């Protein structure tokens, strides 16, 4: 099991920034390698490195510097940021042999401006009395809304726990102006758990959502609090 | 007459970008095939240089060579920047293949390859290995080159059966002219060396094996100097004996040449 | 590009089989690899063909390939909701690290779920913290059952969405709408089953 | 950096007036990107034939460029050789007596 870790795993960046993809490596494989996946395209190879202070071009260098400093870490750095590379980044190593061992991936969107920057509100919404009687199933119902940009993770916990089964998230965000051209986003995820579950008052659920947006670095005049990488979440408790 | 089959390649790499590999083939001291650079197919140099393969075969073997060309410059490109900047350009790779036959079936076949001029690598069994003066940073490429499964199974079979399948047929495909036999002529000059050089030319004559020695009647001189084989262009052999001597004991003197062509008829040149 | 795919994308509905194609030029043609890719997430081999005339097997997803031919398909039986997903082709021309990787730009599978009993229901659900705000929560229809936007812009209503209560063997649709407006008149534009049940 | 030797000689006994090849053979050389000229009273002759390169045992590198002539008493004939090895080109005159 050749495990390959990335950071960030999602990232949000302005036009001319500095932006660097990090990817760690324990396998002690000389070989790393960095593809972005853009559709209608296969994994295209930018920048590739053979050890320790080697770099190498790949198919589609311009735009990007690499940086191996050890054996573990292969770096991709954006010195200049753009809109043409919001992309998913995927990384990679191996030893001699033909096969490759790709990490998780890492989305960057790089925006003309933060000015629209923007976290959600969190709201859970507990499951109707009628559904319980009729179904003996109770579904609570989270919504993310008035966030932007669209780069947020969704995730159900009970009792600190994060629960898979029983769930469904809308695959992409809704626009509440589509009108208007920085429109804020709306995103929906439900859980479904047996009646006798949710009557539980043991039973403790939330639905959390990972917003990705600025950091402690980027420069913000507005007046309103600072559109920071956070999480927001909604909690209730089982009740009979 | 147990005649070795060559395959010689030559690759030069100047930088990054810029590269060229040629190679001939060689079936004793006569060229079978060529391939240059510029050329995508392999040019046969004699009417049998197909052997008994088949127009089928032939091609299966053909495309084979060319993907490996084109797979070789890549590779040893890839295999610069892996041990960048231990090794740098410009660099020059010799491969010499092919396999030397002997009665009764018999043969042993090789590949062995040189860098920067020097026998580094061989093919052996079933992997590459490095040989007895090799630097130790080969042991990555060698590495490397020993993951690919596919390069191993390929070469085997080219070593252990292509090759000797391949090479017992040009040699009957090729008999007449492996077999043929062309007659020297002679011709005598001198000059000064510190005292007169005497010397005996002894030109178009096939096969290799010759015999030439300065004689005062029956008389061997031991101070007969043999120079190298040198070439000529229509593939016939080019030697010269040289004899030192003293002015005006040029007289007496007579150089012999024996070839298996002339059949007893010994050539005989008087001063 | 070396390696083309076919088909672009499907629909299939659960338990039906499917074929992938995938076609490519690489030369040489050392290895074949067939990823999958969940939405958002990584790419998770599948099987690898290396032979001239290779087959390979893993669970419900079989291949083959030609080498001749250049072709490979992967075989995927009895379809799952979980194989929704794009599926990859990768072609290695080196049978070490010197190779370079060939990847086709993926197949769209989309694997339509059989609900087993359908229940048609239109729900009020309520925010745990401020009572008045709500949702409307239909739920518990059949495939067949499309679910279009609103005629009010400020009323908002999401695609239609499948969750699976794995422990139970139990998968239901849904989708959800709000504004800032009642349950009854939320999926008006919605063609809805007749017996949609509505609570008081 | 291994430096050629050079040996010139004609593939026919030499008579005046009476048409004949002349052999230029360049021999243990490396590396092998190489110039050959055959002069004619210091002057590049045309349409020079090269043999393919080819290398022995031991890795060296050779080459026979040949091409025709008729020799006189007058005329020289010459071998040039220009290699990363010499610092300046190496001439080697055709001598019929050698
Ligand atoms: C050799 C005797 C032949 C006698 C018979 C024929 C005579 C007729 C005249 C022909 C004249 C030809 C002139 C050329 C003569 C010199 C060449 C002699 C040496 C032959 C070597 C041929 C190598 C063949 C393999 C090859 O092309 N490798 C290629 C391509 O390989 C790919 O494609 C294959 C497709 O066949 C296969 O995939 C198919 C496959 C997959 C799975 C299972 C089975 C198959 C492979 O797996 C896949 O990786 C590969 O790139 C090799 O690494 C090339 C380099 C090999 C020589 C390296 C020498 C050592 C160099 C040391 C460097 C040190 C310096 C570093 C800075
Ligand atoms: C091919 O033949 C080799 C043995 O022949 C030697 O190596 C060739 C490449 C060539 O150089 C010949 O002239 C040599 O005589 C086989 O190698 C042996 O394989 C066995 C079993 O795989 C292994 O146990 C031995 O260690 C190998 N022998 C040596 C000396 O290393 C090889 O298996 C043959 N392959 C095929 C496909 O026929
Ligand atoms: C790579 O090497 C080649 C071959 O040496 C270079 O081409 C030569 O360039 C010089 C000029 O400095 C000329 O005198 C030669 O005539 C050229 N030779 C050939 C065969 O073209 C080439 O410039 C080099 N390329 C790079 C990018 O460095
Ligand atoms: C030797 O042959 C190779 C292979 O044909 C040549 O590489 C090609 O060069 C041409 C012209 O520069 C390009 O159009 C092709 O894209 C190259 N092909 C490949 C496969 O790389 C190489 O240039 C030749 N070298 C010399 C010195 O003639
Ligand atoms: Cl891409
Ligand atoms: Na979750
Ligand atoms: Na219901």
């Amino acid at each position: 099991e050749a495990a390959v870790t990335q950071s960030p795993r999602n990232k949000v960046a302005v036009t001319g920034g500095k932006v660097t993809l990090s990817c760690n490596q324990t396998n002690n494989h000389n070989n790393m390698y960095w593809y972005r996946q853009d559709t209608g395209h296969g994994l295209r190879l930018i920048h590739y490195s053979y050890g320790a202070g080697s770099t190498e071009k790949g198919d589609i260098p311009d735009g990007y510097k690499a940086s191996r400093p050890s054996q573990e870490n292969f770096s991709l750095i954006l010195e200049l940021a753009t809109p043409s590379q919001t992309s998913v980044y995927f990384c990679a190593s191996g030893d001699e042999g033909y096969t490759q061992y790709f990490g998780p991936g890492t989305r960057l969107l790089v925006l003309e401006d933060l000015r629209n920057v923007t976290p959600p509100k969190v709201s859970l919404f507990e499951p109707s009395k009628a559904e319980i009687s009729h179904t003996q199933k109770a579904t609570l119902v989270c919504l993310a809304t008035g966030f932007y940009p669209d780069h947020v993770e969704l995730s159900w916990w009970v009792n600190g726990k994060e629960v898979h089964s029983g769930v469904c998230t809308d695959p992409q965000p809704l626009k509440e102006q589509p009108a208007l051209n920085d429109s804020r986003y709306s995103l929906s995820s439900r859980l479904r758990v047996s009646a006798t579950f949710w009557q539980n008052p043991r039973n403790h659920f939330r639905c959390q959502v990972q917003f990705y947006g600025l950091s402690e670095n980027d420069e913000w005049t507005q007046d309103r609090a600072k559109p920071v990488t956070q999480i927001v979440s909604a909690e209730a408790w089982g009740r009979a | 007459k147990n005649y070795t089959f060559r395959c010689l390649q030559m690759s030069s790499f100047a930088n990054r970008s810029w590269s060229r590999t040629d190679s001939v083939v060689w079936l004793g001291d006569l060229q079978t095939h060529r391939w240059s650079n510029d050329s995508a197919t392999i040019s046969f140099t004699k009417p049998w240089s197909q052997g008994k393969l088949s127009n089928q075969q032939w091609e299966k073997l053909q495309h084979m060579f060319q993907v490996y060309r084109v797979s070789f410059t890549r590779d040893i490109q890839e295999l610069v920047k892996m041990m960048s900047p231990k090794e740098d350009y410009p660099i020059e790779i010799q491969l010499s293949a092919g396999c030397e036959m002997y009665p009764g079936n018999a043969s042993e076949s090789f590949l062995h390859v040189a860098f920067q001029g020097k026998y580094v690598v061989r093919f052996w069994g079933t992997s590459w290995q490095t040989v007895p003066g090799a630097p130790s940073w080969l042991d990555l490429p060698i590495k490397v080159l020993n993951a690919d499964q596919g390069t191993s199974a390929t070469v085997q079979m080219l070593l252990n059966d292509t090759c000797p399948l391949f090479v017992r047929g040009l040699l009957e495909a090729g008999k007449s002219d492996l077999e043929k036999q062309e007659k020297p002529v002679a011709w005598l000059s001198s000059v000064p060396s510190s005292h007169r050089q005497l010397v005996c030319h002894v030109s178009g004559f096939y096969p290799k094996p010759v015999w030439v020695m300065w004689m005062r009647g029956d008389q061997e001189q031991q101070g007969t100097h043999r120079g190298d084989f040198l070439p000529n262009a229509d593939e016939t052999w080019y030697l010269q004996a040289t004899l030192d001597v003293e002015a005006g004991e040029e007289a007496g003197l007579a150089c012999r040449v024996k070839h298996s062509s002339l059949g007893g008829q010994d050539i005989i040149l008087y001063w | 590009t070396q390696v083309e795919q076919s088909p672009q994308s499907l629909v299939v509905r659960q338990g039906e089989n499917c074929v992938l194609q995938c076609n490519y030029s690489v030369t040489p043609d050392n290895h074949l690899r067939w990823f999958k890719q969940d939405t958002g997430k990584g790419l998770v081999s599948l099987t690898v063909l290396v032979d001239q005339k290779d087959k390979t097997s893993n669970g419900r997803y079989s291949a083959t390939l030609d080498k001749d031919a250049k072709h490979s398909t992967l075989h995927i039986t009895a379809t799952l909701l979980d194989d929704t997903a794009t599926y990859i082709c990768v072609v290695g021309d080196r049978g070490s690290a010197l190779g370079r990787l060939h990847f086709g730009a993926g197949t769209q599978l989309i694997v339509i779920p059989d609900i087993q009993n359908p229940d048609p229901a239109v729900y009020q659900l309520r925010d745990s913290k401020s009572s008045d705000k709500s949702v409307c929560l239909f739920t518990d229809f059949d495939s067949q059952t499309n679910v279009s936007q609103s005629k009010d812009s400020d009323v908002y209503i999401t695609d239609k969405c499948v969750l699976d209560m794995r422990s139970m063997d139990f998968k239901s649709n849904s989708a959800v709408a709000w504004s800032n407006f009642a349950c009854a008149n939320a999926f008006n534009n919605s063609i809805i089953p007749e017996d949609t049940f509505f609570p008081s | 950096q291994k430096t050629p030797q050079i040996q010139v000689y004609s593939r026919h006994p030499p008579e005046n007036g009476k048409p004949n090849i002349l052999n230029c053979y360049v021999t243990q050389f490396h590396p092998p990107h190489i110039e050959i000229q055959m002069l004619k009273n210091g002057k590049k002759i045309p349409k020079v034939e090269m043999s393919d390169m080819s290398f022995s045992k031991d890795w060296s590198f050779y080459i026979l460029a040949h091409t025709e002539f008729t020799p006189t008493e007058t005329d020289t004939y010459a071998c040039r050789v220009k290699h990363a090895s010499m610092a300046e080109p190496k001439t080697v005159y055709w001598d019929r007596d050698m």
